[PDB]
């Protein structure tokens, strides 16, 4: 009160020496309950697979991602990202999620990396220089191959030229090595596209089948459809708590209300132009916000 | 910097003998990203194994990458006359990325 | 607030098919209004050019689900479906995809910074004539971020009455009562009263 | 198919600074995962790294050759350089253009298998 | 010590602007006492100076050729350059590097001794 | 621009003869900023005399620097066959600097 | 006096942008008036337009072949040039710079005399 007043001496005197203020502590945010979880299940395991010449296209959309199960397993023969680390892949929110599946034999799993040499890189499945996915393999030899060997998956091994990235080219016209043409039927210089992959249990580690999902992902002018799950952990009530619902933040004590709310609607307006009741988003009761205690001392 | 043995430095083997190169680094690499580097006489070198054990994209799968952490080792078999070239091996592991004095295989 | 609505005592056009599928503008947003007795309307096509040329938007109110497509489809002169489906020929590139007179049905589409809106409710009412006077609160039924830009509309009918107007730039003053639902609304810039 | 073609000086006379360009073909420089670099190899001697390019032409170099060396890229002429600075006799090698892939893993080590494609090479003497 | 290593077109097509490079050795470009210069010589006539570069970069240039002349530094390059624009054959002549020093003096004239050290020089010669 | 003329252009003066160069600037330097050059034939110009009188670093003391003012004047003594060359006169004390047009000195 | 020099490859094998370039002698490329353009002459064929340059360098082209042409200049090298991307056999011929006037009238066509000066020509023949 002296140094307030500047004066070594009051009498019977009331004075507001300062303001206090309650500091908020224990931030919690809280979104809504991750529902509608995208298919990576499916494209990763189908009964059947495609062969490569014409790789499974999916597309992934309107729907959280946990990619975490893909990369928490440690079962994937090779996990292998390219541009976006699968660590904090769940913050980095894309708006077009696309997966490619296909079986290809193990000494050419290598080949699914970008800017690679190959029969396989090539003339078949092309990824971009600039290719922001991630490449994931694992060996089924139980699974795909049968006694008396396996002609169920087949592989282009000759193409006139290469194609070009992403681009799949189904031709099982007869090949062209040299000048003149045979019109479709198989001879000298003039062979089937397609070969068998003959894949079999006693064969070496490189000629079994990896069945290969890729994932890509892809931004573009169009808004995010493909977010990542989000920490809803624990919700606090009667005390100044700093929360962030949907954006809207704000510093204040959370408390229950008895008036009736619309459901469609999620916030809540004052007369003041001021927030007054915010709406769980993954619980049905409301939350009626109140401002910090606070005052003169 | 990392510094990289490769013993013996020069071998004198008959084709079809088998050979080991023992690339021993001085701080031990958990990543096994030490790589073989095959360079033939005159020429630039090329990616002999990646990861401690590859076949690169056409490298024969005689040739076979092994060994972990503190020393690697490279075997070879059914030796060829094409296969008489220095070895090297590299860590990318830890920057700066350092590569051993060589390996000549002769007749 | 001022957001887009529709002017009040204003002139909307009206079309009755016993067929009218004319085009229609979607500069900036539309109202849709339909009387139905037997479902005879089946849906609506949004689109920039509507020849295939770029992304047009499909929502089709089909008896099993509610299918929404927006992909480049081969648009035909005469859409409509049969009670036989002559919508679209074929697809081209897809980007997003979504499934889910005593009747009344009101709509407003709006199309502003790359996010589609629509606001549904359905009231039941007495009068067949003309539009009945009354007040109602449209809720919004489900949002789609597609982001493309929509130019013109066109609205389909099966085979085995809908009024059109047009939102403006206006100024409204919204009564609230105590449950949150709007009672009344006043256009401030339509009479010096209501000013 | 990523051939990198060297372009260099055959002999430079001392104190002046080495520029060696590698024409690259059919790889878009800036491709965030590809990190090129440059090695060379002094008669006799195992290979010496001396940097490599990070993505968007950000450089790093080997801290030993740090302070004489810079490494520049043109994408618009689809070729990347080196230019080494106060070159002396010791100094100069066989130099060798290379390409890298960076690849994260679940791991978390953004580094990955390298020196995939290497350039024909130039052997470059420096000598009054 | 401070050896300057001229750089340079041996033939220029007219119209075309005229770089020369000194590599400096062992000056640190930026060292406020020197003040490095161009000199040229036309044959059988005296020798003319081009301009010098105040400390800093900044750069000042002979009044008669100052419309066409522009001096510009490479401190990471540890060189220095000349850019003549709109040369003609009378304008190209052997072009010399050349170094100063300026030394204030208690009379005040912040001008000193210059042209210790020339470069070895570089006949140019411009024609169709 | 400042012009300095030296006379004579051209001298032929046996070795062991005593030269003089006359390099009168038209405007007068206070400063003795006038500074001699020795150009060897084929040859970049060296810094032969500074200072009106100097000794470079290392040129002979047989050169020797003298004047002040409007005129200034180059003396050789003990002439030797290694001192045939160009000689020139620069005034750095105004801006533009200029040099004169050069005297030769032959057998 | 406005003499212009084609300089291209003689022969180009296919899949390969053809460049040429006009050597002007004598007029500031960029000099508003003039309008220099492109013209090529298939063997037993009539003369064909491929493009003009309009002034400060924008250029305008033959709609027939404007997906697959580009027209570049170069005012500090005093020459203009031709850049066709995808070349056919078909495609090549005999080709010549040309040089245009563009003056007002009172009619008020900006379009006037044109091809008053024609380059020597340079066959060029696109073929395995
Ligand atoms: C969010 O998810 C939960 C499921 O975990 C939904 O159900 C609630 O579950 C908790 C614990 O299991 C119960 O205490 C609640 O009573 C449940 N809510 C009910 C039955 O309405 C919850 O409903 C989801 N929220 C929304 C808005 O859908």
């Amino acid at each position: 009160t002296k140094c307030t007043l500047k004066s070594f001496t009051v009498e019977k005197g009331i004075y507001q020496t300062s303001n206090f203020r309650v500091q908020p502590t224990e931030s919690i945010v809280r979104f809504p309950n991750i529902t509608n979880l995208c298919p990576f299940g499916e494209v990763f395991n189908a009964t059947r697979f495609a062969s490569v010449y014409a790789w499974n296209r999916k597309r992934i959309s309107n729907c959280v991602a946990d990619y975490s199960v893909l990369y928490n397993s440690a079962s994937f023969s090779t996990f292998k990202c390219y541009g976006v680390s699968p660590t904090k892949l769940n913050d980095l929110c894309f708006t077009n999620v696309y997966a490619d599946s296909f079986v290809i034999r193990g000494d050419e799993v290598r080949q699914i990396a970008p800017g690679q040499t190959g029969k396989i890189a090539d003339y078949n499945y092309k990824l971009p220089d600039d290719f922001t996915g991630c490449v994931i393999a694992w060996n089924s030899n139980n699974l795909d191959s049968k006694v008396g060997g396996n002609y169920n998956y087949l592989y282009r091994l000759f193409r006139k030229s290469n194609l070009k990235p992403f681009e799949r080219d189904i031709s099982t016209e007869i090949y062209q090595a040299g000048s003149t043409p045979c019109n479709g039927v198989e001879g000298f210089n003039c062979y089937f596209p397609l070969q068998s992959y003959g894949f079999q249990p006693t064969n070496g580690v490189g000629y079994q089948p990896y069945r290969v999902v890729v994932l890509s992902f892809e931004l573009l002018h169009a808004p995010a459809t493909v977010c990542g799950p989000k920490k809803s952990t624990n919700l606090v009530k009667n005390k100044c708590v700093n929360f962030n619902f949907n954006g809207l933040t704000g510093t204040g004590v959370l408390t229950e209300s008895n008036k009736k709310f619309l459901p469609f609607q999620q916030f809540g307006r004052d007369i003041a132009d001021t927030t007054d009741a915010v709406r769980d988003p993954q619980t049905l009761e409301i939350l009626d916000i109140t401002p910090c205690s606070f005052g003169g001392v | 910097e990392i510094v990289l043995t490769q013993s013996p430095g020069t071998l004198s083997l008959s084709p079809g003998e088998r050979a080991t190169l023992s690339c021993r680094a001085s701080q031990s690499v958990s990543s096994s990203y030490l790589a073989w580097y095959q360079q033939k006489p005159g020429q630039a070198p090329r990616l002999l194994i990646y990861g401690a054990s590859s076949r690169a994209t056409g490298i024969p799968d005689r040739f076979s990458g092994s060994g972990s952490g503190t020393d690697f080792t490279l075997t070879i078999s059914r030796l060829e006359p094409e296969d008489f070239a220095v070895y090297y091996c590299q860590q990318y592991g830890s920057s700066p990325q350092t590569f051993g004095q060589g390996t000549k295989v002769e007749i | 607030t001022q957001d887009l609505f529709l002017p009040f005592f204003s002139n909307v056009t009206w079309f009755h098919a016993i067929f009218d599928n004319p085009v229609l503008p979607f500069n900036d947003g539309v109202y849709f209004a339909s009387t139905e007795k037997s479902n005879i309307i089946r849906g609506w096509i949004f689109g920039t050019t509507l020849d295939s040329k770029t992304q047009s938007l499909l929502i089709v109110n089909n008896a099993t689900n509610v299918v929404i497509k927006v992909c480049e489809f081969q648009f035909c002169n005469d859409p409509f479906l049969g009670v036989e489906f002559r919508v679209y020929s074929s697809a081209n590139n897809c980007t997003f995809e979504y499934v889910s007179f005593k009747n009344l049905r009101e709509f407003v589409f709006k199309n502003i910074d790359g996010y589609f809106k629509i606001y549904s409710k359905h009231t039941p009412i007495n009068l067949v004539r003309d539009l009945p006077q009354g007040f109602s609160a449209l809720e919004p039924l489900v949002d789609l971020p597609i982001g493309i830009n929509i130019t013109r509309f066109q609205t389909l009918l099966a085979l085995h009455a809908y009024y059109v107007g047009y939102l403006q730039p206006r100024t409204f003053l919204l009564k609230y009562n105590e449950n949150g639902t709007i009672t009344d609304a006043v256009d401030c810039a339509l009479d010096p009263l209501s000013e | 198919q990523v051939q990198l073609q060297e372009s260099g000086p055959g002999l430079v006379k001392p104190s002046e600074t080495l520029s060696l360009t590698c024409t690259v073909s059919g790889g878009s420089v800036s491709s965030s995962n590809y990190y090129w670099s440059w090695i060379r190899q002094p008669p006799g001697k195992g290979l010496e790294w001396i940097g490599y390019m990070y993505y968007s032409g950000s450089t790093k170099y080997n801290p030993s050759l740090k302070s004489r060396v810079t490494i520049s890229v043109d994408t618009s002429k689809n070729q990347f350089s080196l230019k080494l600075s106060s070159v002396t006799a010791a100094d100069t090698a066989v130099y060798y253009c290379a390409r890298e892939v960076y690849y994260y893993d679940r791991s978390g080590y953004y580094a990955s298998d390298g020196f995939d494609i290497w350039g024909q090479g130039t052997m470059v003497t420096v000598s009054s």
